[PDB]
RNA sequence: UCCCCCGUGCCCAUAGCGGCGUGGAACCACCCGUUCCCAUUCCGAACACGGAAGUGAAACGCGCCAGCGCCGAUGGUACUGGGCGGGCGACCGCCUGGGAGAGUAGGUCGGUGCGGGGG
RNA sequence: AGAGCGCAAGGGUAGAAGGGGGCCUGACUGCGAGGCCUGCAAGCCGAGCAGGGGCGAAAGCCGGGCCUAGUGAACCGGUGGU
RNA sequence: UAGCUGGUUCUCCCCGAAAUGACUUUAGGGUCAGCCUCAGGCGCUGACUGGGGCCUGUAGAGCACUGAUAGGGCUAGGGGGCCCACCAGCCUACCAAACCCUGUCAAACUCCGAAGGGUCCCAGGUGGAGCCUGGGAGUGAGGGCGCGAGCGAUAACGUCCGCGUCCGAGCGCGGGAACAACCGAGACCGCCAGCUAAGGCCCCCAAGUCUGGGCUAAGUGGUAAAGGAUGUGGCGCCGCGAAGACAGCCAGGAGGUUGGCUUAGAAGCAGCCAUCCUUUAAAGAGUGCGUAAUAGCUCACUGGUCGAGUGGCGCCGCGCCGAAAAUGA
């Protein structure tokens, strides 16, 4: 959705950071300028739309232009966000991280056996134009003892892939108990 | 697949760059420093004899005399494929005093 | 209890530990987290205390997930035999872990689960730790 | 004092080096005979007027200024400007 | 004078790879015969000698998916010659000068010196 | 270039040092500008000079081996030559 | 005879260092360097930096080197079962190479790579600078503190190197209450001259009970923690709520159901497996209590009565506890 921006020129990140801000380096092709941001909205609107959706940041030069974040380099230390970094809008062949949402409740659950998801984030392709949201898979038929992956996942026409793909998505794990405490000896 | 820097022994002191192929003889006086050659002649791009073996020879020597108005030493026999078989152009008479 | 093994040499020196942690601090794995918080050494005895702690409590749950890995040679030295000669030996398998280092991730349970857990277990390491949740650590490779 | 049998250790060793590495650096004017470098292995092929001794040394064969030159998979090269 | 292929040096992997196109008259790979040369821990596969038969495929230069590869800034931290300050410890923070790798967009299947074969 | 390069390690090298062979025998006599190092002693490299060899047709290469421990000032006696 | 000891005396001035390296039947003895100083003889050269050229592999970082790797995954082979002796069909809650991807550890690992440092040529740089000589020396455990590696237990005012320096040689001066090296300052001598550094103005002791806006309630400040709290101010998140919240009151707070099951019996309630709906405004396969197990107090739910706020979470400061020794504070 819609936030703020501002042309950045010549300032030093901690300023503009420890004031209340975020500074930033927007590009794409043909651009590598500097801008930034404002915080406490950059924080809560990244919980919402965030690498999930695209963002579309409103600058007081005018141009309310609809970009995509990535890079955001920490602090490491007492840390949090700390330099967001922008690839622009196109409708080229563009890469990204799409979200997902498993949706159901499977065989190797409800048992007491648990999930193990690898991915929720993953590495596609499509034309900005289009709007995949956020894929929601299949969790109906699983078991322990079994992975699904690949190449098994659910198209919106058109959005090509972009791994290899035998890339694992997930597989179900046999949970914990105190008898492994009968390995313990 | 004779690089071994053959071409190092070569990078003696003094270079003339040749080759051998099919039906034809490159023959060619090459300086150095910076790669820049100096004198030519062939086998058959000549409108020379039309026989390898004597050819081979006489051109060598005929490039020689030519390299003689314009002033050399001594150099280097370079080449790659060779086995060495004389040539008795074998470029010794052919100025060089080669061998 | 686990470690390499004898690998190329067995005795190496001391530390001082300024802060950098050298990385390592999301999520990845599974789900709920708990992040190690001082410039310290992870104990084994702590180490498989925590394991306490949650299979522990929380039995028959789902599926905890480990990043981390505990190696180090507490050069130990006999007792009253009067200082100097030699090192010591590999006892103390400790491993390096400084503030923001994270560490221990829960998934296949219930928020509270996850919780009380990393209370208790945070109650046993030789210093302490801090919690969180899932969404501003996507993309970290 | 309860003082009981203790282990003897061995890890009491080094080497001993001598001032391993570029003696002379470029932008010096040399004379002759002047050792420049020492080394191990090849790491500083002679180039021209540079020469060789079986300990991998480069010293000055000629009168006047060291000089360097690189490239890709040859190596690290070294010459002298030579003064008539 | 704008100009086609090869002996061949330099630029350091954008030059390397699978592949995709490639030419052949001339160049070249060859082809061809072991009579000449001399050669093989055995084999003319390595190299010379000789051609009418004869190939453009396997080989090079040259034109490409750019998947791999390598090239990779922009911004920020990580620390720090230098200076000034708080700790049960362990640690830290402000200035000065710095600026990685990484994340990132992005880029290339070649850039080029001489000498000889020419529309 | 992860094989290997004589024994350990590092370096490094197939543009050899590794691996096959022909002829040989510079594992030269008397000097050596010059310097690295370096309190001293010591260790070390070295192109070029006259002698005069071996191979490569020659351009040229060799004043032991790819390198860093295998080495020990002095006093005293054996040895042949001069 | 003593590589070892006690003494070594009058005066002014100009100097000014060592505590480190080679070695020693040598380690507290001594030869060489090392700096001091003196006297003769030379001139930008000395530290330092701008410029520019050249060498490093350290912080840090990195998995592609050498090694460690948490996990899932998948995939080789077998162990191996059934299997056949004409040979092979086949299997794998297993052991599991590789690789994959999720991720990471490295003083003796390095794809990368700092600040830099070292030093070289031009230029700056008259200074108890720099060069040569020789004459005479002393000095060869240094140590404080910082910052950085180590045997050390992130113990010692143990500690061997490294850089750095003060003391040593400045236990000369001003602070630190008193304390060679924690900070300020090279003292040639006089001065009843003002400036001024450390720190200071409540005082002894020199200086504002200065001017101003918050914060603390213990004497925090007089010096402690892991951890714990309706101690207080300020920021901020979410809902219930004038359709009326919260809180106190009347009222149900149900039935299959005593859920299943086990169990001597297990009734929401010891426990394990566990999700339905119904008379509804409203009751949860039931929150704690209760019985031997029922019965029973219960609260969530819900309506009212009623009147204006209320409860929870995340955040920044100060105080609180955690806090017990041997002369008298």
């Amino acid at each position: 959705y819609r936030l703020k921006a501002y042309y950045r020129e010549g300032e030093k990140p901690s300023a503009l950071r420890r004031a209340g801000k975020l500074p930033g380096v927007m590009y794409n092709r043909h651009l590598n300028r500097k801008v930034y941001v404002d915080l406490v909205e950059f924080d809560k609107v990244f919980r919402q739309a965030s690498i999930h959706h695209v963002i579309v940041l409103e600058l007081p030069d005018g141009q309310s232009l609809p970009t995509l974040v990535r890079q955001v380099n920490l602090d490491k230390r007492r840390r949090r966000p700390e330099h967001v970094d922008f690839f622009v809008l196109s409708d080229e062949p563009v890469e990204m991280y799409v979200p997902l949402r498993f949706v159901g409740t499977p065989a190797g659950v409800r048992a007491g056996g648990v999930l193990q998801e690898i991915h929720r984030d993953i590495l596609v392709k499509v034309s900005p134009r289009n709007i995949p949201e956020f894929i929601e898979v299949d969790v109906s038929g699983l078991e322990i003892g079994d992975s699904l992956h690949a190449s098994d996942l659910k198209l919106p026409p058109g959005v090509e892939l972009a791994v290899s793909p035998e890339e694992t998505i997930a597989a179900v794990v046999p949970p914990e108990d105190v008898e492994k405490l009968a390995e313990e000896a | 697949k004779f690089r071994v820097r053959n071409r190092i022994k070569r990078t003696g002191r003094l270079r003339l760059s040749v080759f051998r192929s099919l039906k034809h003889i490159y023959a060619q006086i090459i300086d150095d420093e910076k790669g820049v050659t100096l004198v030519s002649a062939s086998s058959l791009a000549l409108k020379l004899k039309g026989n390898k073996t004597e050819v081979a020879r006489q051109v060598g020597r005929a490039l020689a005399e030519k390299a003689l108005a314009l002033g050399i030493k001594q150099v280097a026999f370079d080449r790659g494929p060779y086995k060495y078989h004389g040539r008795v152009k074998a470029l010794a008479e052919g100025a060089r005093e080669g061998g | 209890m686990l470690m390499p093994r004898r690998m190329k040499y067995r005795k190496q020196q001391r530390g001082r530990l300024k802060g950098a942690t050298k990385g390592g601090d999301y999520v990845a794995f599974g789900d709920y987290g708990l992040v190690a918080l001082e410039p310290a050494w992870i104990t084994a005895q702590q180490i498989e205390a925590a394991r306490v702690a949650m299979v522990r409590h929380f039995r028959r749950g789902g599926k905890i997930f480990i990043r981390i890995f505990p190696d180090k040679p507490y050069t130990k030295k006999p007792l009253e035999v009067r200082m100097g000669k030699g090192k010591g030996n590999v006892e103390g398998y400790v491993a390096v872990v400084k503030p923001g280092r994270v560490m221990f991730e829960v998934a296949g349970v219930t928020e509270e689960q996850a919780m009380e857990a990393l209370r208790i277990a945070g109650h046993k390491l030789p210093i302490k730790t801090k919690i969180v949740r899932r969404d501003a650590y996507d993309e970290a490779q | 004092a309860h003082k009981k049998g203790l282990g003897s250790t061995r890890n009491g060793r080094d080497s001993q080096a001598k001032r391993l590495g570029v003696k002379r650096y470029e932008g010096q004017v040399v004379r002759a005979g002047n050792i420049l470098v020492r080394q191990r292995g090849t790491r500083f092929k002679p180039g021209k007027n540079v020469g060789m001794g079986r300990d991998f040394t480069l010293f000055a064969l000629v009168d006047g200024v060291v000089e360097f030159q690189d490239r890709g998979r040859l190596g690290r090269y070294v010459h002298v400007r030579p003064l008539a």
